[PDB]
């Protein structure tokens, strides 16, 4: 009746249990029920195209070799120490760059056994997973970052993963990311990797991540706008103020270049065009057209100053309208219809 | 048979010698003599307030159970395969002002072991430890830091264990040389601290304290003299006549621009500290001096609406006050 | 009488002790009285929202099976290498991002055993715990960081955590942070994680940290203030010497933009607005407005020079008071709150 | 007949199978067929001159004393635990900097057996391999990054690795490199290293990575061109507005120098000159040339204004021509290689 | 007879072998012959004063017990897994900071044994060694990177390392370095460490690194020289064309101080002077003197125009000559040394 003798009979040395032998050997495959609980979510670095998660992974599976009646308790708590004696199914995260355990004062595990053998195995992991990104519309991007639970040694003919029915993927009440806002609607599916060695089972949970514009807004768009307003003040100037108008235009151009360098430098290296780049280059071309408009009026000057002031007023009344058109088109095409 | 009967009858499951039980159990304490050897020293990253030392720690003590009878009568010492250092009792030692440490295992565990006839055991273990020494950066280029290393015990109280240094030559090092600092191998003060932690008892701790002096070479070469020449140029602008007075303004701007860039660089290069530093003192000094040159130009501009007289008083006052400031500053932060 | 046979009879091989079984199996729960001794504190980083500590964690409990009546000494210290045969409770930190032990010359540990059976297990640890910071008022913030001693594999029905009555959390005398001011008011609260498996205990300790703004002040605020006074003295110049004002405005605005870029670089990306960001942006705005007023002066002045000088004097005499009222409101509303 | 006794009679304590002794001892070598699956690819930092891969090495070989007749099924999968108890060939990557396995919930490795004696061993790995770069044409380069598999402690007389004939190197469908682009053609070969000990076998794959000019172009080339045109503007201004052109040229020079320094220092330290260096240096020269043109027209004039404006307009109408000619020359000499 | 019973009868639990001792205990010491084969070479950074190498270290020695007579072969190859059962001479690199084995598919080792007991033990090791660097002449230096080998638990009375007569140190064909030029003059020697515990034996090999100056040429020296040769044109210009000369001088000084700050802060922190710093300071001073010369000309020319033009021509014909003589001494004193 003693616990030590009972465990020894169940799975210890004196038991007769074998670990390398999955349940139902040379028979039907296993049906594993996997869930998780997310605790820490962040380190979303577009540089490495990765994100960090700390998860209380949980796997349930039934092995008929663990079924008793001595201890009438339906469930049972064990010590992670001898856990390695039982058959714990192979598993990995095909989209992990570097993974780690957590070993602090004991092995972070939970081995809960029922009266029939419905083993439950909890394991606390940290994962630097990878999710490729499509930044065609970067600041307003809706990124889909995945986690793939997938077997490695045992094939689908012997090991079959599948999610839980109620609350398969959870999160910690009070979870907020600096930049993004994690959605409550996660997508669940199978991926079913099929290599040449055989058909390996697999899972896929996709988290949708919406990027809060706040930072890029209060840091890039608002400056660029103020700079364009300064350039329009420059538009609204006489012709004989060469130094002042030129100083204003060049200040605008240079601060625009600084903001563009910042934007393009806080990001990874890619081959396509980013929205922030579109906006920054458009404002840069606006201010450059202001400078070139001053140059044109100065060339026309040396009646001609009449037509010069005419084109000056025309530009003053037009370029605000062109910037309004660009603003409206841009915002409706990125933030409204997408 | 040769020397394996020795090693076994001395210490193994074959003989009643328990590695977990300290010597002189329920008797006197264990006096763990100590002496260090420092092989490499540096990686002083003020951004984290740490320094790295690669050393050959060495500690000896007594254990009557490890006595060598005439079974070995060839020498007074004895060296065994380091793989057995884990089979005999050891003093639970650690470093308190430690952030991250590690052994050095390459081709073997870099451990050394000596046994004598009187029971005197000696053990050494190469170690590359990244200690921490809080910096007092009030005197940045002339900081006389005192970076320390306090070997503590753990698990054994002062009623069983007790550390003490070696009489002569406790901390050795050979042909040391650093890029920034200049250790004073003589000013190597060390002594007791004897931690006391509530709930457990008294723990022993013996600390070494190296006095690190920083070389003002790099800064005197890269910032101080440049800024000095900048503020000197600022004075040459006074000679220019106010009639044109179109380049004196950008000259004063160079006295502000360059200085601000230097301050920003040297700030982003050093750690974050509230207390002001002599470096920033000199920087803001030269900054306000260029600023004063520029505002004096502004005044003579408004004075032009006798201005040359103001320029005279400027050429008279600027260098005098600047040189008094430099004198007091060097006399303070030498 | 012998020590080695005594240990083997108490908690070793010959003993009837099983290291995988809490006392009172399927009985009342054991209540561990944890406590802390912080040896250092630092590496606080607002980038990854974490800090770092090295601590002599301790936890003491009671198990009757360790009662010994041979050694009359009430207390007793043992070799850390014995823990592998004793029941040390499972314990992890929830907000942990990465932890480790420190095994230099021995795996730093401490086991103490009283006579009635009381046990004390202490261990040195180093941990990069996570502290989500609310940077609404960044330079003057009061960040509330947490440490959650949580359990794993032992429900609240079998394992309970509780603080120590007197002086649970201690500190070292020479404990000082580079840019923070730690407080001796450390809050002790219950955390009581409730996962789907069961009710797991959790004990939180909260540190109230106050950032000291010396560095930020002397590195950003003061240079920016100087550049703003520079853009001010740009007014005391004569209009006919437009190159002076041109160069001064450009030199000021470019430096202001670069310093704002450096500021944002020293900080992470975040949706809400940061105080220092407000101040940097408004100083850039004052530079913009001063250069714009010079431009409007040149516009009005090709009498006209009369109005130009009038507005320039009004500016040179009032703009500082506007900066002053703004600064007083800013500091009085972002200093007395934090 | 339980599978425990089966594995015991096959490779366990019984069967006299000593993993230390390779098959065909004092006989012919062990012909290993090793193929690869590439799951991820990236972190190709030019500064470190290396590249990171997460691969599934799956090597097989036909040894003896592992065949059987108990299970008529041809194929067979075992528990990875026994993988360490049999002979695993000794191989490494002769151009690796830092390599590791991936253990999460189990040591990620696969063992498969057949009835004829064949064996398959597939061990996930992450390798930070080294690749030498010839950056003489940096933004347009086709790098041949090589991965070498070799042996250690087993000569070509006892262990030779020969690639698989069909589909030896594979890649994931949804693979995406941010900067570079990967080809579908890999170059397989033998390097057959010869040390001072004996002859060690070896096999090498060469991936062709072709760089995308997107980011480098949108970040350096386009802003450099816009700044160069800003400089060119100085020729349209009136010659009497000396301060305007002065400030313009000075700002152009300073910003171009900053951009060049940044872009150059971001790259590694190398003697061989790069094309980006050529471009930034020639743009620097062009800005300096506009400034020097202004200076020389001042030197000419102060009816000399006629000759001054003549040289000014000649510059304004010629410099863009030379810039465009040089641009087409540069692109046809650096881009045709592809 | 059989390889299993053979390796049992030899250096196995059935044999009288004792791996906890050296050969001929209480007798003469060992003459160990060491030799290393390099594979890679890099990470040479003056910041940490280190350099990285991955080497196939090799040690040949004598162990009379392993001599056998069952096989006709003279040399035999064994399994690395047996290495841990034979003697091994303690060995470390006294000038290391971080060092590691490589574990990929195995523990990378090699263990040959000749009929005469001559053992050959080879091990792959990656090493971040340290090198005290003297930067008196930085851009053109001849460093003396060292590698030391020495025992730690066996003294000269028992262990004696020795190099190999022929081909003790090799380098892999095709090895190239980014900005260094490894020399084939690798000078060997004995360091013979003498501690306060014994007379430890030792070996050392010194490589000669000849730095490349192409990067520093095309990034610092050539830009500085071009900037100075540009500034010189200001002298040829009349004192009336102020804006030209002032713009030239000011932009030259600004770009020169930018180069100085960059190329001075991108270096380690050393007190002693450096050639590159001398050159930067001297060019900065040349352009500074050009500016001060224009200032002195303005002051003189409040006849005076005659003295102004005389000083102008003197400067125009001297400063190039001053730079020529200084450059001559510089190159002919910092190149003749190597
Ligand atoms: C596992 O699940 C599959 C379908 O999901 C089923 O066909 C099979 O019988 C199950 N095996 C068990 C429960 O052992
Ligand atoms: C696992 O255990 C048994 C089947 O052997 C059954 O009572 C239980 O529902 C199974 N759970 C599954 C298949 O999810
Ligand atoms: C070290 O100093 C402490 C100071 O209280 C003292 O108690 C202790 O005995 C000293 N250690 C010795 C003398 O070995
Ligand atoms: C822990 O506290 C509970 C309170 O419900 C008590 O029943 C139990 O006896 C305590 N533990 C011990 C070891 O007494
Ligand atoms: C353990 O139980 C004893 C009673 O035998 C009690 O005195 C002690 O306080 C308990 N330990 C705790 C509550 O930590
Ligand atoms: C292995 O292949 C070689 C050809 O490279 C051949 O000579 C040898 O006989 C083969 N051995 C086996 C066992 O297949
Ligand atoms: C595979 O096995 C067959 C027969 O057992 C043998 O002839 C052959 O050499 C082995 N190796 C390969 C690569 O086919
Ligand atoms: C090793 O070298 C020493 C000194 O050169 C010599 O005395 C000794 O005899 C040598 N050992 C052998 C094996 O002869
Ligand atoms: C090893 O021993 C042999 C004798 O068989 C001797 O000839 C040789 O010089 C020795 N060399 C070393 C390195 O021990």
């Amino acid at each position: 009746l003693s616990p030590s003798d009972f465990l020894d009979k169940l799975m210890g040395r004196t038991s007769g249990y074998d670990a390398r032998i999955r349940p139902n050997f040379k028979g039907p495959p296993v049906n594993v029920t996997c869930n998780i609980f997310i605790n820490s979510f962040g380190s979303v670095t577009e540089t490495t195209m990765d994100y960090r998660v700390n998860i209380f992974l949980r796997q349930q599976w039934n092995d008929s070799r663990l079924a008793y009646s001595e201890y009438p308790d339906d469930s049972l708590d064990l010590d992670p120490s001898m856990l390695d004696s039982i058959w714990k199914p192979d598993l990995f995260f095909a989209n992990e760059k570097g993974a780690n355990f957590h070993d602090v004062t004991t092995d972070n595990k939970l081995l809960r056994i029922s009266k029939n053998g419905k083993v439950l195995y909890s394991i606390r992991l940290t994962l630097t997973l990878s999710c490729p990104m499509d930044l065609k519309n970067f600041p307003m991007d809706v990124q889909t970052c995945t986690m793939q639970l997938e077997s490695f040694g045992y094939t689908m003919n012997d090991l079959i993963f599948e999610w839980l029915s109620d609350g398969p993927v959870q999160v910690a009440e009070g979870l907020t990311l600096p930049q993004f806002i994690l959605k409550e609607e996660k997508e669940l599916g199978y991926c079913t990797k099929h290599y040449n060695t055989g058909k390996f089972t697999c899972i896929e949970v996709k988290f949708h991540l919406e990027r809060q514009m706040g930072y890029y807004l209060i840091q890039m768009y608002i400056p660029s706008l103020l700079i364009v307003i300064l350039s329009w003040v420059s538009f609204w100037i006489n012709m004989d103020a060469a130094p002042a108008r030129v100083a204003l235009g060049i200040t605008t151009v240079l601060t625009m270049t600084t903001q563009s360098s910042g934007s393009r430098a806080s990001l990874p290296k890619v081959s396509y065009v980013k929205a922030i780049d579109i906006w920054m280059a458009v404002c840069l071309l606006f201010v450059f057209a202001a400078l070139l408009e001053y140059a044109a009026v100065n060339f026309v000057s040396r009646k001609f100053v009449d037509r010069a002031k005419r084109i000056d007023t025309i530009s003053r009344a037009a370029f605000p309208l062109a910037f309004l058109i660009f603003n409206i088109f841009y915002w409706i095409t990125y933030k409204i219809i997408r | 048979v040769p020397a394996n009967s020795t090693s076994n009858i001395l210490n193994r499951l074959l003989v009643s010698y328990d590695p977990r039980i300290r010597p002189n159990f329920k008797g006197i304490p264990v006096d763990v003599v100590v002496n260090i050897f420092i092989n490499s020293f540096g990686s002083i990253q003020e951004t984290t307030m740490d320094y790295r030392v690669n050393i050959f720690l060495r500690q000896k003590w007594n254990d009557p159970r490890l006595k060598l009878p005439s079974d070995f009568r060839g020498s007074d010492a004895l060296t065994v395969d380091p793989t057995m250092y884990k089979c005999l009792w050891k003093p639970d030692l650690f470093f308190a002002n430690e952030k991250s440490a590690n052994f050095h295992d390459v081709t073997q565990e870099n451990i050394l072991l000596f046994i004598f006839r009187d029971g005197d055991v000696l053990v050494s273990m190469r170690l590359s430890i990244t200690l921490s020494c809080p910096l007092d950066l009030t005197l940045f280029p002339m900081d006389t830091q005192r970076c320390k290393m306090q070997l503590e015990s753990f698990g054994y109280t002062t009623d069983d264990l007790r550390f003490i240094w070696q009489s002569g030559d406790p901390v050795q090092l050979e042909k040391i040389a650093l890029p920034q600092f200049d250790i004073k191998k003589e000013d190597i003060e060390y002594g007791n601290c004897t931690k006391y932690y509530k709930g457990t008892g008294y723990y022993t701790c013996v600390e070494v304290i190296f006095t690190l002096r920083r070389q003002v070479g790099f800064y005197m070469m890269g910032v101080y003299a440049p800024t000095l020449l900048i503020v000197v140029l600022s004075w040459l602008s006074f000679w220019i006549n106010p009639d044109a007075s179109a380049a004196r303004v950008p000259l004063g701007i160079f006295s502000v621009l360059s200085l601000a860039s230097e301050c920003t660089t040297l700030a982003a290069e050093l750690p974050k500290v509230s207390y002001v530093k002599a470096l920033d003192v000199w920087l803001i000094a030269c900054l306000l001096f260029g600023f004063a040159s520029l505002v004096e130009y502004a005044v003579v501009q408004v004075m032009l609406n006798a201005a040359k007289r103001i320029d005279l008083y400027a050429r008279a006052l600027f260098p005098f006050c600047f040189l008094f400031f430099n004198v007091i500053y060097w006399s303070i932060y030498l």
